[PDB]
């Protein structure tokens, strides 16, 4: 009912669980990329690469 | 899963052509699963 107390009114409850198997995991997070600067010596990581 | 696939005009009639063409990376899957059979599918032509 809408007028009952907030120990008795509906809660949806949505759990993720998250578990790490043998197969290789393709729900990543969301790298972040930065802005592109050119002609100096800086310090790259393209795709994992260093 | 890697497949790699390359399209080629050919106009050979029986056996294959001799020749040379590298095979590009299509797609990657991944799968994670074991394989160690497979089976073609083809499409029957019904009249």
């Amino acid at each position: 009912q809408p007028t009952n107390g907030v120990g008795y009114q509906p809660y949806r409850v949505v759990v993720l669980s998250f578990e790490l198997l043998h197969a290789p995991a393709t729900v990543c997070g969301p790298k972040k990329s930065t802005n592109l600067v050119k002609n100096k010596c800086v310090n790259f990581n393209f795709n994992g690469l260093t | 899963f890697k497949i790699y696939s390359k399209h080629t005009p050919i106009n050979l009639v029986r056996d294959l052509p001799q020749g040379f063409s590298a095979l590009e990376p299509l797609v990657d899957l991944p799968i994670g699963i074991n394989i160690t059979r497979f089976q073609t599918l083809l499409a029957l032509h019904r009249s």
